[PDB]
């Protein structure tokens, strides 16, 4: 009795081990479904057209500024093609603004699917060799994981 | 907040050579910042970088440089050294070498992101340790005791069965008791196991029922021999999350410590840095100090950290640089006797070089009895003794042996047998061991004992 | 594309390698001469390349292969001979003409242009398949159907599914389409010798190794998947526990690995393994060679073809276990190998670490005998493949304390521990049942349990007789046999018989030569029964010695019993004998 | 003995194991009531960052 009761104790184990991973495999789903809601939240945003022009501009110079290349080579989405066109070298001149020095030659056109690019820039270097990634698909998932701790703070109950 | 910023890509690496990858032209480089490498096949792996240069910085990946190609793979820049996830919820489940789990679970959600190779607790603030710890086994309680937050290992060489006490050790530990919630959380890390082994220890440990308060660290040989060498590194940084930042008492455990010095030795030798003896690197008493120097009591929070590393001496021999560092750091040994396993005993402990430098403190008033110290002394110091009357009647005979040195063999061969023994799940408690510990005592006369004071032995009483 | 540029002996730098990936084989120069690339310095590489380097004159032309060292392997990789690097020997004598290997030899590993009876599986042209199936089967010869399954990282929804028909290994089976393109697949296939062959999932060892010889089977099992070590250098003594292995193991195939041996053990081997041939159940005869394949790496080979030899073979034996068959791979030596590593170290200026060994040699080691275990295949049909090892110690010197021997012990399960006083003794099995462990006992429960359930409580009995025996031999030494009580005495006579006997197999006999676990588990139980029915009656050990000798004699007649008397036969007789003297010690005492 | 030991046993075991997994359903349930609640809360302060950008 004493050497099988040990098997009754093992499948009180393994029946509380399931349940438990069982709820963390539930949390870890809604953590999942907050990054779906996150996602789709976002192309909402890239949906927006004129207030959306800025936020490019800005990743463009901050890309540019901390790659601080002479010359770089970046690629959009069809969609907002016409507006990153249309931004051109005003990046180029805020950026010249933010450190004297004179704006680099700018290059758009391939683009990446709309829903896959989700918008952002790719600004890269010339040949290609160093890349400045800036998709806002790209940009969350690295916010992500930075907030997760107070996500987890947040889920209180 | 200032804004956030996405990982520079790269793909100039300009040099492959060795575990090195060699890059070039690096906008802002950062020393130890984590990289993951995406290869031109398409797959993933990570490394450090373990020196910067001007716009050069050379990376020590993880899983190998075969498979490289100097004008398709491209390397990113995290810009940060490396984290472990840890978080409450980490309890009751496995982790491979890098951490990633393998207990067909989700994830680990953290509560917040630590740096492994964490600071050190400042001199002042940390506190000696004062409790002792039920490990449920007779002979370390007895003798050469523990306490709650002092580091002590097992010495045993290639074919003992170290192993297996390890896992008696985590699944009949506890405290002592004269609660569960903050009660020992056992961290088992695993460095460099065979998988027969490892299928061991996930199966003794599932089966226990402990797993409601029990993580495995998990490191196979066919994982990367660098990813050996984090892993004791990530266990004790969720030690220390649990004990400190999180209260309940932790009880670590390293096997195969031999192993992660050989992990060292490897990634050494790769780097071409000065060898120590036995070509182990010269600052490896560092990197074992920064793995051991870290259980303790802080004062300011009632958690406590404990540390029980097993080694194992190679040629069996004590003198070996691994096991060297460890007695110059660790704060005492267990030692494993392989005569004692041959003479067919399952606890095969050799009392000899089995001392603990805190037992001083771990035996009081609290626990244990006024007799302990002296009790421990005489067993301690007339075994040598019985030994030597042993090895005198070898190289002279039986007859050798006198009215006193027959009296030292007798108490010896009787320590021997019956002292030492125990079950394989003997929870054998210390005044009924220390009845017949004073019996052996006794054993030889009761005024020939010169260390002890008899009055001590006499504020106990014979049944 | 791309030229040679620094010729410095074994190594080789060329230029124009921009997109050379790290382990890389390339071939370099006009002779196709083959080497490695290590290191990718700057847009050139370095070549280490394996065969002999003079000769070669600067910008001669340097072809990248884009594929790491990988075997060829598929249908008829049995029976031929091949090289470290995968060189078929036999091939290349036959189409060279010459004696000598060629500097610059470009034989494929096997035949393509040889025909063999393909037989499709009863699988849909438009099903949807993966990796590890065993979608067909080919009849490469007879007593091993080879199981041609698809190729192993594969995932599609197939489209041609060929006819039963005979086909070369050029000629297309096989064609599948899960994304919008469409690969065929060939029989042939390869996989590189250092990334294992993908698992499913690692099994729980059960299933014991049948050695054939007494002792091994009975003292110190070995399970299927088991790493075992032989201490074997001189006598060819681990030759001859090889050679019972091929003719009488369960492994449905074996692979022999001799790297870095003299040539003419190699030579030896090689004439005597032809020779050698395997009984069937059915009693007809058909040869070892059939179903083995033997790969050899003479002193003369190039230093990396000897150390990759090891990883070529354990990769044929790691497809022979996806395949869904029980295999065992032999190192003919494995201080051969660490020899071979030393001399790659030294050749590439790493640091020593113990003895001139590089610091990496428990990490390749430890790797290699990990490559071995009871497997859970990829793909379906759902069956189960094991390799186990049995890769052989020579230490240099009979030291255990040099570091590869002290890695094998860390790492090894069974340590058959072959000992030279045993044949300076005249034992032919020559195992040292003393020095030699078996950690693979527990794993014998449920299978000892099933054959019979007092097996391990006589095995017990048998170690302890063992180990009574070993320390009564230094009693008698001091004082002699008379001061030893009788039931000692008995414990001695017994364990003396017992090692005569049971332990103790010539297998240079017809009857011998094959050693069953019936009629062996049978022989020890007689032999433990009469010892245990002989203690209780302790009578003068003289006095019962000369009663109950036509018990012994009866006992020592289980040696005699045979499997070439029947198995039946065998264990009738072994019953007879065991009442036979359980009925002399009953009714003298 | 062992037949009162095998009629105490026949039972609670499993009784314990099914409150312990309604106990772990209604676990999470509250648990998903509570990311119900705080998801659109989550997704706006993650947006927030995305979109912030500065310099």
């Amino acid at each position: 009795e004493k050497q099988v009761e040990i098997r009754k104790k093992i499948e009180y184990s393994m029946q509380l081990n399931a349940s438990r991973i069982k709820v963390l495999q539930a949390q870890d789903d809604l953590v999942s479904n907050m990054m779906e809601a996150a996602s789709k939240e976002v192309l909402n945003v890239s949906r927006d057209h004129n207030s959306y022009k800025k936020l490019l501009k800005g990743l463009i110079v901050q890309s540019l500024l901390r790659l601080k290349e002479p010359a770089v080579l970046l690629r959009c989405r069809k969609d907002d093609h016409h507006l990153v066109e249309s931004v051109l070298e005003s990046a180029k001149e805020e950026y010249a603004q933010k450190l004297q020095v004179h704006p680099p030659e700018i290059i758009v056109h391939h683009n990446a699917h709309g829903p896959s690019c989700s918008g952002g820039v790719v600004v890269a270097s010339r040949d290609g060799k160093i890349v400045c990634e800036n998709t806002l698909d790209a940009r969350l998932d690295v916010v992500f994981r930075k907030k997760l701790p107070e996500i987890r703070k947040q889920l209180v109950s | 907040e200032g804004t956030l910023e996405v990982a520079m890509e790269y793909r100039t690496v300009t040099g492959v050579a060795g575990p090195l990858v060699i890059l070039d032209k690096v906008k802002g480089p950062k020393y130890y910042e984590i990289v993951n490498i995406r290869l031109g096949d398409g797959t993933m792996r990570r490394g450090q970088v373990l020196e910067v240069d001007g716009e050069k910085a050379v990376v020590q990946v993880f899983e190998g440089t075969s498979g490289i190609d100097n004008k398709f793979t491209t390397v990113q820049f995290t810009g940060e050294v490396l984290k472990t996830p840890v978080s409450l919820d980490m309890l009751g489940r496995i982790f491979n070498g890098s951490g990633k789990p393998i207990d067909n679970g989700p994830p680990i959600l953290p509560e917040a992101y630590l740096d492994i190779s964490g600071s050190s607790i400042n001199p002042s603030e940390r506190t000696y340790p004062e409790e002792m710890i039920q490990t449920g086994i007779s002979t370390i309680d007895v003798m050469n005791s523990i306490a709650r937050g002092q580091k002590i290992p097992l010495f045993s060489a290639a074919g003992l069965p170290h192993n297996e006490i390890a896992a008696q050790i985590c699944r009949q530990a506890g405290l002592v008791k004269r609660g569960e919630e903050d009660n020992f959380a056992i961290v088992f890390a695993a460095m460099g196991v065979n998988m027969e082994t490892a299928q061991f220890f996930k199966r003794d440990f599932e089966e226990n029922g402990s797993m409601e308060r029990v993580t495995l660290f998990l490191n196979l040989a066919n994982d990367p021999t660098i990813e050996r060498i984090i892993t004791p590194r990530i266990a004790l940084t969720t030690a220390e999350y649990l004990a400190y930042e999180c209260g309940k008492h932790v009880l670590v455990i390293l096997t195969d410590m031999s192993s992660y010095a050989d992990a060292l030795r490897e990634v050494s030798a790769a780097r071409e840095e000065v060898p120590g003896r036995r070509g182990y690197p010269g600052y490896m008493y560092t990197d074992l100090a920064q793995i051991y120097e870290r259980a303790g009591r802080i004062e300011g929070r009632k958690g406590s950290i404990t540390q029980i590393p097993i080694l194992t001496m190679p040629n069996d021999d004590i003198t070996h640089p691994t096991p060297d560092l460890t007695g110059y750091i660790t704060e005492g040994q267990i030692y494993i006797d392989r005569q004692l396993q041959n003479r067919q005993i399952y606890p095969p402990i050799n009392v000899l070089p089995s001392l603990s430098r805190l037992m001083k403190s771990a035996i009081g008033e609290g626990m244990t009895r006024r007799d302990h110290s002296d009790v421990s002394n005489q067993l301690y110091a007339n075994y040598a003794i019985g030994k030597d009357v042993q090895a005198m009647k070898a190289v002279v005979g039986e007859e050798a042996l006198s009215s006193e040195d027959l009296l030292y063999l007798e108490f010896l061969d009787k320590f021997e047998r019956k002292f030492v023994a125990q079950g394989a799940y003997d929870s054998r408690n210390i005044f009924q061991s220390l009845d017949l510990a004073w019996t052996l005592l006794r054993i030889f006369p009761r005024e020939l004992l010169h260390r002890i004071p008899g009055k001590t032995l006499d504020q106990y009483y014979s049944r | 594309y791309g030229y040679v540029r620094k010729v410095s002996g074994p190594v080789v730098i060329a230029d124009g390698m921009n997109g050379a990936a790290m382990y890389e084989l390339v071939r370099v120069g006009h002779d196709n001469l083959i080497g490695e690339i290590i290191r990718l310095e700057g847009d050139s590489a370095t070549i280490q390349v394996y065969e002999e380097t003079a000769g070669l004159m600067v910008n001669d032309p340097v072809l990248r292969t884009h594929k790491p060292l990988s075997v060829e392997l598929g249908p008829g990789i049995l029976g031929n001979i091949f090289d470290g690097i995968q060189r078929p020997l036999k091939t290349i004598a036959i189409r060279s003409g010459d004696v000598y290997i060629p500097r610059g030899v470009s034989v494929p590993a096997l035949d393509k242009d040889t025909l063999w009876e393909f037989q499709p599986k009863k699988i849909g042209e438009g099903d949807l398949l993966t990796g590890g199936d065993l979608y067909a089967t080919v009849f490469e010869n007879s007593l091993m159907q080879h199981h041609v399954a698809l190729p192993p990282d594969a995932m599609g929804k197939v489209t041609y599914v060929a006819p039963a028909g005979q086909y070369s290994l050029k000629d297309t089976v096989l064609e599948l389409e899960f994304q919008g393109v469409k690969k065929s697949f060939t029989m042939l296939q390869a996989w590189p010798v250092r990334t294992p062959r993908p698992v499913s999932s690692k099994l729980a060892a059960d299933t014991p190794l049948l050695t054939g010889q007494r002792v091994l089977d009975a003292l110190f099992p070995s399970v299927l998947g088991g790493t075992c070590a032989i201490p074997g250098a001189f006598g060819c003594g681990k030759t001859v526990i090889s050679q019972a292995l091929s003719k009488y193991s369960n492994s449905d195939t074996v692979v022999y690995v001799g790297c870095g041996e003299r040539g003419n053990e190699m030579a030896e081997v090689l004439m005597d393994f032809p020779q050698l041939t395997m009984t069937l159940p059915d009693g007809r005869e058909e040869s070892v060679m059939k179903r083995t394949t033997l790969v050899a790496n003479t002193s003369n080979m190039p230093v990396a073809a000897r150390e990759a030899s090891i990883y070529t073979g354990i990769t044929i034996a790691e497809y022979f276990r996806d395949m869904g068959y029980n295999v065992s791979m032999m190192a003919d030596s494995t201080s051969r190998w660490a020899e071979a590593l030393r001399e790659i170290s030294g050749r590439l200026a790493e640091m020593p670490a113990d003895s001139g060994y590089p610091a990496y040699l428990a990490a390749r080691l430890a790797s290699f005998y990990e490559r071995a275990g009871k497997v859970k295949c990829l793909g379906g049909p759902e069956r189960t493949g094991s390799v186990t090892i049995v890769g052989a110690v020579s230490p240099p010197g009979g030291d255990f304390s040099d570091p590869v021997t002290s890695a094998t012990l860390s790492i090894v399960q069974v340590f058959w521990g072959l000992d030279k006083k045993l044949a300076q003794r005249k034992h032919f099995p020559s195992v040292n049942w003393l020095i030699s462990y078996s950690k693979y006992s527990t794993a014998l429960e449920s299978f000892y349990e099933q054959f019979d359930p007092d097996f391990i409580n006589i095995r017990t009995k048998a170690r302890e007789v063992l180990q009574r025996e070993d320390d009564l031999n230094e009693i008698v030494q001091l004082v002699g046999k008379d001061a030893l009580a009788e039931g000692d005495k008995i414990t001695l006579e017994t364990a003396k018989l017992l090692r005569e006997d049971y332990l103790a197999q010539n297998a240079f006999t017809p009857y011998d030569k094959f050693c069953p676990f019936y009629k062996s588990v049978w022989m020890m139980r007689n032999i433990i029964h009469f010892y245990n029915l002989a203690n209780q009656a302790v009578i003068t050990y003289t006095l019962i010695k000369h009663r109950l000798g036509d018990l012994f004699y009866r006992l020592v007649s289980q040696k005699f019993e045979d499997p070439a008397e029947g198995e039946p036969a065998l264990v009738a007789k072994f019953k007879k004998l065991h009442e036979d003297l359980t009925a002399g010690f009953r009714a003298l005492e | 003995e062992f037949q009162r030991k095998l009629a105490e046993s026949s039972g609670d075991s499993g009784a314990n194991v099914k409150r312990l997994e309604q106990e772990t359903e209604v676990k999470i349930h509250h648990l998903n009531a509570g990311a119900e609640k705080i998801q659109y809360d989550v997704v706006q302060m993650l947006l927030k960052h995305v979109t912030t950008v500065k310099n």
